[PDB]
């Protein structure tokens, strides 16, 4: 019935000292039936990252759409798109379907290549932008994520520290959600490098 | 919005745009087709206004419309593509609705229709193309060879040629093709074809391509050597006299 | 719904699909082949709404065959599945959506590896070692989760499926009248005419 | 330039008149109507000996009770035949009966003047008139056997006999003296065969000429070569007989 | 001159003429003659049918538009078909919507307007046919003459086509006479045939060559051809 | 009615020339001179206000227009054509960019848009090419300052400095002598004023001259305060007075 | 309604009842449930009388157009797909039809296609459609043999409709029989169920439960 | 009416040639020369900038070399503005293909589509054709390195080395003289510059008048890389190849 509770899944992004982290579970189910444990919800265009929760088919479609748009962008602008600009592109793209929206909960994360300033943002299915300075949550366990984040989070964490925090937030929220879990992946992002780590969690 | 009548009648009863369309065909590289007793062969000549091409990728002159039918042409290359695409689309549609692939005459009648239509529709010029379509009707072994022209007229031939110097090569075929005993072999058929082209290609091993179409989707193109070998055996027939 | 199963072993993909076609109170046919060959090395099985099912399958088949002729090339299984996913993802937001679920089994001659794709009517695509649509997964996935191995032979895959079908024939309420099985490998697509008692 | 639907100072439509010129250049076609049926014959006129003559289809079936022969730019006749077959079949679906020959003809002639670059009367999307004339022959319960000549002008005339194509002025003159209200189907056949032979550049044989007829009993039939060859022989004999 | 201003109907000549329209009018003159005349009880149409060969038929020149209206044509037959078909619909509309038979005068106005649109716009062409419309409506018998220029006129009688001027002078003379042939169709018809023969020259009106039509008080528009016109030859 | 001109009015001649583009360029040649000079920290575009009558109010006619707060344009040729090109440019900057990315387009891209509008009037049915050449100056974060010329064909090219119209040949020559890659904005303005003097026949002052620059942000021209990231437009039209002050140091 | 069609050595047997009901009202006992598409093709009608009658007649018009165009007899596969594809265009609009397209071509031999308004198209040997289908299937399934004789086949079909006419309140009236051969179909009469029942009972010994 | 002013851009000449196409080609023949050379390990695209000034900004300029894909690029000869229109639609077609099949578009498929668009302006619509000729340099995993060419007519062909624009006759003869199948990207780069150098209608061949690009498969990686040389990069290679 609710397009956003069919496939399940979660995404969470956090800002730290000269870095940002975006994490997600790997589950894809059909209500109670688990179907895939390798459905990643994080994608990237250049140095900009996008995680999408919600109806899987729309998650796939949106990624393909933004890949398409960011490619043409690079060809014309002759530069990779930035976090702030991409956020605007996401918002306007979603609102364009105001009365027949994609059932998704997007999350943007990245570092501005020119200002070095960390950036994260969330959106509702029709484009409303939420530009938090701390964290952003999305998915079937978003209430749980809000709980984890509001308590675990603190400003200016170093990459190695933010990793522990974002991971514990993700993992413990997913274990209180029937439709989330079955694997997890965390992205630690810095101006120069990006590390991707798969976590070990329950498989039930 | 553009709908100017470009193809109209002139006082003497002619439609010049269709007439000039033919002139573009005369200017195209020669194409020939001859049907054997159990096959059909299509030969085309290769221009030489410029040579330094990449033969692997450069578009070939014979095109498969389906697994059992091929089409060759003389005239505007860009124009032929449009007809080929439509023909290929119509071939799949036919299979989807009738649950049987097109017969060669059906596919021919379709291409011809598209051509005729472009001679009496506003805002468009006729196709500067003429085609030779050959293959075998589904579950049939009797060879088929048809020809279409800008006007939209079509018909079947035992053997036929189109393009520049087609006048010459047609004569060759008219006094070298016996309906009583058609090239009973894939080999002697391909030979008669090469022979007719040599009357106009003027020594062109790499300027002559051949494709052999047999029953049940058995279609294959010969390599330079395979053809070059035919040429060799042919120049001897002459010298040995 | 009908039984649509698929398993990807070492060098091939196997699709098993129920043969029954039930309309209301009666089983109208018990020899229905719920499959369409999209290309020499790609097979698609399907289940769903009465007429949409075959209309969609044949529509996709027509498109792939047209591409093959135009390019004188066979699209990779991955390419074919993305084309199919897009078609379904368009349909889901149209006037009357195609209510069809599919399994696409293909052997990629370039990578020399078999591939199995599961796509539901919403355009939800996932690649898997084995998959199914409907309730089929509910009875068989516990068996596949147990006995599945990436290095299985085609013969081992057929034995595992046989086990799955037996579980289905024991616990499922409906009589689906057995299944037709097809193998897709480096040499093409062939049908196991002997599964009625393998 | 000048509109494709312009009137000449004489009150004629240039395109239609120029169309008639193209028809004059076409192969000959003759039709003879008798109380025993209507015969329709045409000159194949292949352009090369390598052309398989039987693939020349200048005589086509519209319905079981209507057939037709063409002359001029024959490719232009395909959509006319198509429209005709559809009109006849459609009529039957709507009325559970055969469409009258005249009705079928009037329908085809309705396409005739549907050409122009934007003529204020409807939506005549067709750049030029058809460059082919047709001989529509058939039978129906109300007016029996009939032969009609449909031109690109849109007008159609009923004839007892009629010739169109390159040898029409000549052949028509012949038909004028040869036709009478009591001709038998066989007399008509030989007669068509004879006139074709007189106006054809080539020596008429069963390969460069084709016959057909339509009778209430068996409908429209195209005579296979063997059948016509014999009729050819029978004609040579009757001529040499005096 | 003319040549530079007769390329299409949307162009006026320096003298204010519309040549394409005039050329269309010429197609009428080249048409076979036809006559129309009425009394106070009936209206008659007499038309000379023309044949191609002696192996051809004599093309019909009278079309019935409704039970109380019909017309005769001279010029392009297809154009007569189009115009008469439009008239059939207009009559039909009047009946279905208002349950009223269409006034002959109104039909004339509708024809005038339909023809006019094809003389002021680019792309089209004027109609190349003349029409004589007769009918019996709520105000009696009527006869109208329609010219492709769009000009329609009501008369007691008239003629159009080749040599039509003969029949027209005859009627303009026989006026006081036939206008009083009330209650006697055969007399009105004979009068019509006498007017039409005033334009003969080539031959004489035969049985399969003469075409007559009448409408009136208690007479629904009906056509007589062949044997049925013999009693008038 | 109904535009029945669905065919091109600009076609290739046997020599390969595109007549209407050529003729349009000729119209541009007769136009009043206009120029642009790029400095290290700004750009200047200027032209002469050829008042067609002393009763006319030359201020009510701007030849230099703001396209975005960081991009301006000036031209040579047909004024009315320019005016509508500016309306279309200002709008396309929004519809094809600001409403998508939430920011104004970079100079080259907006220039690319204008150029497209012009190219289309060179091929679309029923129209004639625009009889103008534009000089567009602007600034954007990732490209800094830039100057572009857009011709009737739709072609555009970046310049360090250039001139178009009447005395373009002479003016371009004078610019080649005075230009260097170390010019400061004031220097460019000065050079611009000198170059324009050679082209002006009559009066030469802040009322007969129209000049604007693309330089630093003018927070005083923003209209509001409160957003640290919004510092104001870089485009600024000089005042009659500002011009004269610089004319004394001529 | 009870309609059936089956394939065998001698071609195809097509049998239908002739009752029409709207609720409990017997509108007719003499309705035609077989459409003679053309001399070689037969169509059965179940569900909506208007829908079947209309589109199957239209089918004939399309078949005829095909033969004029391709100068060759249409295949059952192609004729059935024309109807199938038409019906599919209307999916959801409310058409109601259960149909069997029957023909015998040189290329295909005896062929039967089940086509319904859901868009389903199925090739098969035996099909029964209608509120009486289950009754006919029982008789058919236990007596069908590919090697039945035309005489015996005709009877099997007639008997199967009889079984259904007896138990199904919505079936009855009479039985209309057809035999389809490559040269065309042969009508095999209208058999009133009233009389047919008593006859079959006596001669066969069946329907022992009914007092006669 | 309007007919009076219709040039009829899509009709045949009595000889069966397309007026507008021929005239567009004539136009192209006066455009800066562009060259394409295909090597065993890569492809080279070189073009001469027609018309230049001291004040022309060359660092921010691009009038002949455009990136269509990450694996396909083209060299332009003709009306720049017309080229941009086609370039943009080409860029979209590539993306549509990618989204549909999740695979980069094969080089020929994209070239055929663009040529088909050109062909259209040749048979209907009553509009002037695009005064543009393209040299396509791309790579795909079915045919590897490829070099194509398309002109106003909508016809396209494959090459080992080819040129478009001015003095193609002279350029082609020179290329057909020194080209060799086993060439290497570096050999090709040199051949390209030499060829332009001998066909220039200008005094000397300086860096400010050139645009250069290469599509190589950098050994230390395994993927395909497009390099549109920067002014200084061209200046460098100009000296090395001995043209200073
Ligand atoms: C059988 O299907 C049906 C018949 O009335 C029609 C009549 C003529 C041709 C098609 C079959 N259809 C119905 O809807 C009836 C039952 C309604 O409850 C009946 C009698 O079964």
């Amino acid at each position: 019935s609710d397009p956003s509770s069919i496939n399940g899944g979660i995404v969470v992004a956090m800002t730290g000292k000269d870095c940002v982290a975006i994490a997600c579970d790997l589950r894809l189910g059909s209500q109670s039936l688990g179907v895939s444990n390798k459905f990643e919800k994080i994608f990237h265009y250049g140095h900009v990252f996008l995680g999408i929760t919600g109806l899987a088919t729309d998650v796939t479609t949106l990624n393909e759409m933004f890949r398409y748009k960011t490619n043409l962008y690079k060809l014309k602008e002759e530069r990779a798109i930035e976090p702030e600009t991409f956020t605007q592109l996401v918002s306007s793209s979603l609102y364009e379907r105001r009365f027949g929206p994609y059932f998704v909960g997007p999350v943007v994360a990245g570092i501005n290549s020119k200002s070095g300033k960390p950036f994260i943002a969330g959106f509702d299915l029709i484009g409303c932008i939420d530009e938090a300075k701390d964290f952003i949550v999305s998915g079937t366990a978003s209430d749980q994520l809000f709980g984890m984040c509001e308590s675990l989070y603190e400003p200016n964490l170093e990459p190695e520290d933010l990793f522990e925090t974002i991971s514990q937030a993700l993992l413990n929220a997913a274990d209180r959600d029937a439709l989330s879990g079955w694997g997890a992946v965390v992205y630690i992002i810095k101006k120069d490098e990006v590390v991707k780590r798969y976590l070990k969690m329950r498989q039930d | 919005g553009y709908d100017r009548a470009l193809s109209i009648f002139s006082p003497d009863g002619h439609i010049f745009q269709v007439e000039y369309a033919l002139e573009a065909v005369k200017r195209g590289t020669c194409a020939v087709g001859v049907k054997g007793k159990n096959c059909v062969v299509l030969g085309c000549e290769r221009r030489s206004t410029l040579k330094l091409q990449d033969t692997r990728i450069t578009p070939s002159k014979v095109s498969k419309i389906d697994s059992h039918v091929v089409l060759s042409f003389s005239g505007l290359n860009a124009d032929s593509r449009i007809l080929i695409e439509k023909a290929r689309v119509e071939a799949q549609s036919h299979r989807l609705t009738l649950e049987d692939p097109v017969t060669v005459e059906y596919l021919t009648r379709y291409v011809a229709g598209v051509q005729q239509r472009y001679t009496q529709s506003g805002g468009v010029r006729p196709f500067g193309v003429s085609t030779l379509i050959a293959g075998f009707d589904p579950r049939d072994d009797e060879p088929k060879l048809y020809q279409t022209e800008p006007s939209g007229i079509y018909s079947s031939w035992s053997a036929q040629t189109i393009g520049r110097n087609s006048k010459t090569v047609r004569e060759f075929l008219e006094k070298n093709y016996d309906r009583k005993e058609p090239p009973a072999t894939v080999e002697e058929c391909v030979k008669l074809t090469v022979r007719s082209l040599l009357e106009v290609v003027q020594t062109g091993a790499k300027n002559i391509e051949i494709t052999v179409v047999k029953p049940d989707s058995d279609i294959v193109a010969l390599s330079s050597e395979e053809i070059n070998q035919y040429v060799t055996q042919i120049e001897q027939e002459k010298q040995e006299q | 719904m009908d039984i649509i199963l698929g398993i990807r072993v070492q060098d091939s993909v196997i699709l098993a699909s129920s043969k029954a076609v039930t309309r209301g109170i009666s089983v109208l046919k018990d020899s229905d082949d719920k499959t369409r060959q999209l290309s020499p090395h790609t097979l698609m099985s399907f289940a769903g709404e009465a007429g949409d099912t075959v209309q969609f399958a044949e529509y996709i088949q027509a498109n792939i065959q047209l591409y093959s002729i135009r390019e004188d090339y066979e699209l990779s299984p991955q390419a074919v599945s993305s084309f199919v996913r897009q078609e379904l993802a368009k349909s889901i937001r149209s006037r009357r959506p195609y209510q069809v679920n599919v399994l696409i089994g293909g052997y990629d001659k370039k990578k020399n590896k078999p591939e199995l794709y599961q796509i539901d009517y919403l355009g939800t695509k996932v690649e898997l070692p084995y998959g199914a649509h409907g309730y089929s997964g509910f009875y068989t996935f516990s068996l596949l989760d147990h006995h599945y191995r990436p290095d299985m032979t085609t013969e081992e895959g057929l034995d595992l499926l046989k086990l799955c079908v037996q579980e289905l024939e024991k616990r499922m309420p409906m009589d689906f009248k057995g299944v037709i099985v097809k193998i897709v490998d480096k040499d093409g697509i062939r049908q196991v005419d002997d599964f009625q008692a393998q | 330039d000048r509109g494709v639907s312009t009137f000449s100072p004489e009150g004629r439509l240039f395109q239609v008149e120029y169309s008639l010129e193209a028809i004059k250049l076409g192969s000959t076609a003759i039709g003879i109507a008798t109380k025993e049926g209507v015969v329709l014959g045409v000159e194949k006129r292949a352009t090369s000996p390598l052309l398989e003559s039987d693939s020349i289809e200048k005589i086509v079936e519209i319905d079981r009770h209507i057939g037709c022969a063409m002359s001029g730019l024959t490719a232009d006749a395909r959509s006319m035949i198509e429209h005709a077959r559809t009109a006849a079949v459609t009529h039957n679906l709507y009325y559970d009966e055969d469409i009258n020959v005249e009705s079928l003809t009037q329908s085809v002639c309705d396409l005739a003047l549907r050409f122009g670059e934007g003529a204020s009367g409807e939506e005549r999307l067709m750049s030029r008139p058809f460059g082919v004339a047709l001989l529509i022959a058939g039978h129906d319960a109300d007016d029996g056997y009939q032969l009609f000549h449909a031109e690109p002008s849109g007008t159609f005339y009923r004839y007892n006999a009629k010739a169109i194509g390159s040898g029409s002025e000549g052949a028509q003159a012949e038909l004028l003296n040869e036709w009478h209200s009591s001709l038998t189907l066989k007399e008509a056949e030989l007669l068509v065969l004879k006139i074709l032979k007189q106006v054809m550049e080539e020596k008429l044989d069963e390969n460069n000429a084709q016959l057909s007829c339509i009778t209430k009993q068996d409908g429209f039939k195209i005579y296979d070569n063997e059948k016509t060859a014999e009729l050819i022989k029978e004609l040579k004999e009757k001529e040499a007989a005096e | 001159f003319r040549n530079n201003y007769d390329g299409d109907t949307v162009t006026f000549s320096p003298t204010g003429r519309l040549f394409q329209v005039e050329y269309a009018l010429e197609a009428i003159k080249q048409g076979s003659v036809t006559v129309g005349l009425r009394s106070n009880t009936h209206a008659v149409l007499v038309a000379l049918k023309r044949n191609a060969d002696e192996l051809s038929s004599y093309q019909k020149k009278i079309i019935k538009c409704d039970e109380h209206m019909g017309l005769s044509l001279a010029g392009l037959a297809p154009d007569a078909r189009v115009l008469s078909n439009y008239l059939r619909q207009q009559c039909n509309y009047s009946s279905l919507v208002f349950n009223r038979k269409l006034a002959v005068e109104r039909a004339g106005h509708l024809l005038c307007d339909k023809a006019q649109k094809n003389t002021q716009s680019y792309g089209g062409r004027p109609y190349g046919v003349g029409l004589l419309i007769i009918g019996y409506d709520k105000s009696g018998a009527h006869l109208l003459e329609f010219q492709p220029s769009g000009n329609v006129t009501e008369l007691y009688g008239t003629a159009i086509g080749a040599r039509s001027q003969g029949a027209k002078t005859y009627l303009e003379r026989t006026l006081d006479t036939f206008i009083k042939i009330d209650g006697n169709p055969d007399e009105l018809i004979k009068a019509g045939v006498e007017a039409i023969s005033q334009s003969l020259r080539d031959e004489s009106l035969t049985v399969d060559n003469l075409s007559i039509a009448i409408v009136g008080k208690d007479t629904p528009f009906t056509i007589y051809d062949g044997e049925a016109v013999a009693k008038y030859i | 009615m109904t535009d029945r001109y669905s065919f091109s009015l600009t076609t290739f001649s046997p020599s390969g020339k595109l007549g209407q583009i050529d003729y349009a360029l000729t119209a541009v040649k007769q136009g009043v001179t206009s120029l642009g000079i790029k400095a290290t920290n700004g750009v200047v575009i200027a032209t002469e206000k050829k008042s067609s009558s002393p009763l006319a109010m030359s201020e009510t006619l701007s030849k230099v227009s703001l396209l975005t707060p960081d991009i301006g344009a000036v031209y040579s040729g047909m004024g009315p054509d320019y005016r509508v090109l500016v309306d279309k440019s200002r709008k396309v900057a929004h519809t094809s960019y600001k409403r998508i990315y939430g920011e104004y387009p970079p100079t080259k891209l907006l220039v690319s848009e204008v150029a497209k509008i012009m190219q289309e009037a060179t091929q679309s049915g029923g129209v004639r090419p625009f009889g103008v050449s534009l000089l567009i100056a602007g600034h954007d974060e990732f490209n800094g300052f830039s100057l572009y010329q857009v011709d009737p064909s739709g072609s555009y090219f970046p310049w360090k400095a250039t001139a178009i119209g009447k005395g373009s040949v002479a003016a371009k020559t004078f610019l080649e002598k005075r230009w260097n890659d170390e010019l400061e904005l004031e220097d460019a303005i000065h050079i611009a004023l000198l170059t324009l003097k050679e082209s002006v026949e009559g009066e030469f002052n802040g009322d007969t001259i129209e000049l604007a620059i693309i330089g630093d942000e003018n927070p005083d021209l923003l209209g509001y305060t409160g957003i640290p990231t919004d510092k104001g437009p870089r485009f600024r039209k000089l005042t009659s007075q500002e011009i004269n002050d610089r004319l004394e140091a001529l | 309604t009870t309609t059936l069609a089956f394939r065998f050595q001698g071609g195809i047997i097509v049998a239908v009842d002739s009752r029409a009901t709207a609720g409990n009202w017997v509108a007719s006992q003499t309705v035609k449930k077989v459409i003679e598409i053309n001399p070689f093709l037969l169509g059965t009608m179940a569900g909506g009388a208007a829908d079947c009658q209309f589109w199957e007649t239209w089918l004939g018009s399309q078949c005829r157009l095909h033969e004029l165009r391709e100068k060759e007899r249409i295949s059952v596969a192609a004729a059935s797909k024309i109807l199938s594809n038409l019906v599919y265009q209307y999916k959801g609009a409310g058409l109601s039809m259960g149909t069997m397209i029957c023909g015998y071509t040189r290329k295909e031999g005896p062929t039967i296609y089940y086509v319904d308004s859901d868009g389903t198209r199925l090739k098969g040997d035996i099909f029964c459609v209608g509120s009486g289908q289950t009754f006919a299937y029982g008789v058919l399934d236990s007596n069908y043999k590919w090697d039945l004789s035309v005489e015996d086949a005709l009877y099997l079909g007639k008997r199967s409709i009889l079984a259904a006419a007896h138990r199904d309140a919505y079936s009855g009236g009479s039985v209309n029989l057809y035999h389809v051969t490559e040269d065309g179909w042969i009508y095999h009469g209208n058999h009133d169920v009233g009389e047919l029942f008593w006859k079959v009972k006596e001669e066969e010994g069946s329907f022992n439960n009914v007092i006669g | 009416g309007s007919r009076r002013y219709d040039s009829r851009t899509t009709i045949f000449s009595p000889e069966g040639r397309l007026y507008q196409v021929e005239y567009a080609l004539e136009s192209i023949s006066h455009a800066g020369t562009a060259i394409g050379i295909m090597a065993s390990d890569g492809i080279v695209l070189a073009a001469e900038r027609k018309v230049t000034s001291t004040l022309l900004e060359q660092d921010t300029s691009t009038e002949k070399l455009y990136k269509l894909n990450d694996k396909i690029a083209v060299a332009v000869a003709g009306l720049t503005a017309d080229a941009e229109i086609l370039i943009n639609t080409a860029r979209i077609h590539a993306q549509n293909y990618l989204k549909t099949y999740n695979e980069d578009i094969p080089v020929e498929i994209l070239v055929r589509r663009l040529s088909d668009i050109k062909q259209g302006y040749t048979q209907h619509g009553g509009l002037r054709p695009f005064g543009v000729s393209f040299i396509y340099a791309g790579y795909d995993d079915r045919y590897g390195y490829q070099l194509y060419t398309s002109n106003p007519s909508g016809n396209y062909t494959g090459w080992k080395a080819i040129s478009v624009g001015a003095n193609t006759s002279a350029a082609q003869t020179l290329l057909q003289m020194d080209y060799k199948d086993d060439m290497k990207v570096d050999d090709a780069i040199e051949l390209a510059l030499k060829t332009l150098s001998k066909t220039t209608d200008s005094s000397a061949l300086t860096y400010d008048r050139l645009e250069f690009a290469t599509i190589r498969k950098g050994a230390n990686d395994g993927e395909v890389y497009q390099k549109i040389f920067k002014p200084q990069e061209i200046k460098d290679i100009l000296v090395k190849t001995g043209i200073t």
